[PDB]
RNA sequence: GUAUGUAUUUAUUUUUAGAUACUAACAC
RNA sequence: GGAGGUCAACAUCAAGAACUGUGGGCCUUUGCCUAUAGAACUUAUAACGAACAUGGUUCUUGCCUUUUACCAGAAC
């Protein structure tokens, strides 16, 4: 069916965007792979 | 006044009303000046209300 | 130049006063189009503007058909007319262009406005979209220029 | 066809009969924007509808026919719609045909072209969900009859058995006797919207029976959405249902899915 | 950017059979009807001159994670509803495959901007004692019709005509318990 | 001469004297 | 084809006292030197406007409980 895309004047007078409102959102962290975390007292707590 | 210039803005040539008559929305005609003022303050008394 | 008679507006010419009711039973019909007879529904609404608009382009038929076709008034009285906004003076020029001979507005044929291309179905024949019509056998779904309620400004029909 | 099909539709209501806008002093002033009351809560704003259809009488032939929409007027509905033929939009009773129009286009919105909400809605209100197919209407504030009683639970079931039939093809009808509810069940959704449209708010018994000329000042009957049915009878039934007509599609499926290869 | 780069997601069927289409593409349009979040919204019309107007409800995300139709929220391949087709789904396996869905609204609003593709989605006067639309329907076709009464917790009722019902009554009885009511 | 907060469901979803007292926009 | 329009779009309007094109020579396109043609509008008690408003930041003050609203000078 290919397709012809167009742009709508807006009436400048009403809101452009008539869908943006300010809200909150949590979004979740995707986590795919795990990143290793790859590091290398007993007399010392008397002293720390 | 005469001491500190302003020296305006090239590029202003866009006008409010030059890109607002453009669009579909906004028609022009004349009118006695008495009647739109009149009209402007029902305009205005609406928008506030 | 203003509609109101303020003192700066000439008097007047010769053969107007002949005119003069015909013009009054226009003015005093737009009276009753703007007196604000209430609706509820959007179609009433713009009909009842299509009311004011027909109105006009029959006054302007009116003074057109005076002095482009009959001649029966003086050139000084039709521009008299036009200053005194009896007339619209682009739309009679139109209506001696070829094609325009019978037609609704000015708005009708701008081509700025519409959305993709131009010229309201009510410029389009109805010998055409008859056609088209046939081929989908669908009959045909105009019937009103939402600007006007032009059907077949066209001048053949 | 004798009825409906050749006889175009007549109107229902003079243009300057419609109520007015501006729903009587639920409160102190008026407001601009929304349109409702400012201060204080005068009793709950709810109204029998001083209209109502009669679908042989009214219904006909209109502009929407010739042009081919396939939305119904519910001005019509409600039987007060003031453009007559004129109008956009059908007025006549949903048929099977009309809804093979719409078939494609009854997923997301109501047969009166109005999109559905995905929860339905906290007490089962306007308009459904495009979630769940619901056929059944939950009749409620059967007072709508006023303060009569009846004889009988047939005199309930028996007048909305004949409200209802008009309105479409039923598949089945309980009154209950307990708690005051109908349940009505049709054959299509489209029927279903728009029955619903078309009896909310209304009144009952005969054109004239006895306290009839007082029945405007009446609350008027509910018509919801209705929930699902907890007895394992009907469970059992929609459950078969669902399988046989899963099993119906499977055939699609497998046609086209065998065309694709 | 984020949101007009994936294109729309529009079935075949009810884009229509027109060669070439014109549709209106605003940057910011109602939320959807799902996740109740900003989106960009799509007119056009089937027909050039059809009346009727289509215009896709759902986000891209919050289709593509279902995979459906914008327009018609159909799926995409199958053009079944959603609560269809993973019932199919769900006939084989056993029981599986139901698509939760969000509740409450930062639920839903947070639930479409996970990419988890979703469950549905990864594989893709006669008394007659012993519905209403069969029996009206029969008995339609045969004579006169004027009302039908079935009370399904009493398992029978009334069949009411305006002779025709004695042309019923060659078929009627036995198809089914039926008399001539009082 | 207290912000502020909580609740406001009506319309029927299938099986004998007084002391010690507390406090009071009430009287310097 | 001429006159216009309280029509539009696109260019350009603060700088070595200042623009552009072209011919020729050197370096190796830029750039320098030389030759030639045309330069609308705006500028010397300096500028598109023979007119004259507001805002932001930063300092200095002034009112002076504090914030908006402000006092009156400067620079950007
Ligand atoms: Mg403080
Ligand atoms: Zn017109
Ligand atoms: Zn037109
Ligand atoms: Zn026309
Ligand atoms: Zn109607
Ligand atoms: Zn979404
Ligand atoms: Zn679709």
């Amino acid at each position: 069916h290919h397709i012809e895309v167009v742009s709508k004047q807006m009436d400048p007078l009403l809101p452009r965007f008539v869908g943006k409102k300010a809200r909150k959102v949590v979004a979740p962290t995707e986590n795919d792979e795990v990143v290793p975390v790859l590091h290398m007292g007993e007399a010392d707590p008397n002293e720390w | 006044n005469e001491l500190h210039p302003t020296l305006p803005t090239n590029h202003n040539k866009t006008k409010l009303l030059k890109s607002l008559k453009n669009t579909k929305y906004f028609q022009q005609t004349t009118i006695d000046w008495v009647e739109a003022g009149l009209q402007l303050c029902r305009q205005g008394h609406n928008m506030l209300n | 130049m203003p509609r109101i008679k303020t003192r700066r507006s000439k008097p007047a010419p010769d053969g107007f006063e002949k005119i003069k009711p015909t013009l009054t039973d226009f003015e005093i019909q737009l009276r009753d189009a703007q007196k604000d007879k209430s609706s509820k529904l959007a179609a009433k609404s713009n009909e009842q503007l299509w009311e004011i608009m027909q109105l006009h382009h029959q006054r302007s038929r009116y003074i057109y058909t005076l002095y482009y076709k009959r001649k029966a008034i003086s050139k000084d009285l039709y521009d008299w007319l036009i200053k005194e906004k009896y007339a619209d003076k682009l739309l009679i020029a139109k209506w001696r262009k070829t094609g325009y001979e019978k037609l609704c507005c000015l708005r009708c044929i701008q081509k700025n406005e519409t959305n993709n291309g131009s010229t309201c179905i009510c410029r389009v024949p109805r010998a055409q979209l008859e056609e088209e019509a046939r081929k989908k056998g669908t009959q045909v779904s105009f019937h009103q220029c939402v600007h006007c309620g032009c059907r077949g400004c066209a001048s053949t029909d | 066809m004798t009825s409906w099909r050749d006889k175009s539709a007549k109107v229902q209501v003079k243009e300057s009969e419609l109520p007015s806008s501006i729903p009587a002093q639920t409160g102190l002033t008026f407001n601009i924007w929304y349109n409702k009351w400012s201060q204080g809560f005068a009793g709950n704003t709810r109204f029998v509808s001083p209209f109502a259809l009669q679908p042989q009488l009214h219904s006909g032939k209109t502009r929407g026919d010739n042009d081919g929409q396939l939305f119904f007027c519910l001005f019509f509905a409600k039987g007060m719609c003031c453009l007559g033929p004129k109008c956009e939009y059908l007025h006549h009773i949903p048929d099977e045909e009309d809804i093979g129009k719409l078939a494609l286009r009854t997923e997301v919105l109501d047969c009166f072209g109005r999109e559905k909400f995905a929860d339905y809605r906290e007490d089962m209100g306007g308009i459904g969900s495009f979630r769940k197919k619901n056929k059944t209407l939950y009749v409620g504030g059967i007072d709508g009859a006023l303060n009569s009683k009846h004889l009988k639970p047939a005199q309930i079931e028996s007048r909305i058995r004949f409200v209802f039939s008009r309105l479409g093809d039923i598949d089945r009808i309980r009154y209950v006797e307990s708690k005051n509810c109908g349940f009505v069940k049709f054959k299509y959704q489209a029927n279903a919207e728009f029955a619903k449209e078309a009896m909310s708010n209304q009144t009952l018994l005969l054109p004239s029976d006895k306290e009839w000329d007082d029945r405007r000042e009446g609350t008027g009957l509910l018509v919801k959405w209705a929930n699902e049915d907890p007895d394992p009878a009907a469970q059992k039934r929609l459950q078969e249902e669902l399988k046989l007509e899963s099993l119906n599609m499977m055939v699609h499926l497998i046609n086209n899915n065998t065309n694709s290869a | 950017d984020e949101i007009n780069e994936p294109p729309p997601n529009i079935c075949e069927q009810c884009l229509g059979d027109e060669a070439n289409i014109r549709m209106t593409k605003i940057p910011q349009g109602s939320e959807c009807k799902i996740c109740t979040l900003p989106f960009t919204l799509y007119h056009f019309k089937t027909s050039k001159r059809s009346n009727n107007i289509i215009k896709t409800l759902i986000c891209v995300r919050c289709a593509t994670q279902r995979n459906i139709c914008q327009c018609c929220m159909l799926d995409s391949r199958w053009h079944i509803p959603i609560q269809l087709r993973d019932h199919l789904i769900s006939l084989v396996n056993e029981e599986n495959v139901m698509t939760e869905e969000a509740k409450n609204d930062m639920m839903k609003r947070f639930l479409s901007l996970k990419n988890v593709k979703l469950g549905g989605a990864q594989i893709t006067i006669d008394a007659s004692i012993p519905s209403q639309l069969l029996g009206i329907k029969k008995w339609k076709d045969g004579n006169s019709l004027s009302l039908i009464v079935n009370h399904k917790a009493k398992c029978g009722g009334l069949r009411f005509q305006s002779s025709e019902t004695l042309v019923t009554p060659k078929g009627l009885k036995r198809g089914l318990i039926d008399r001539f009511r009082i």
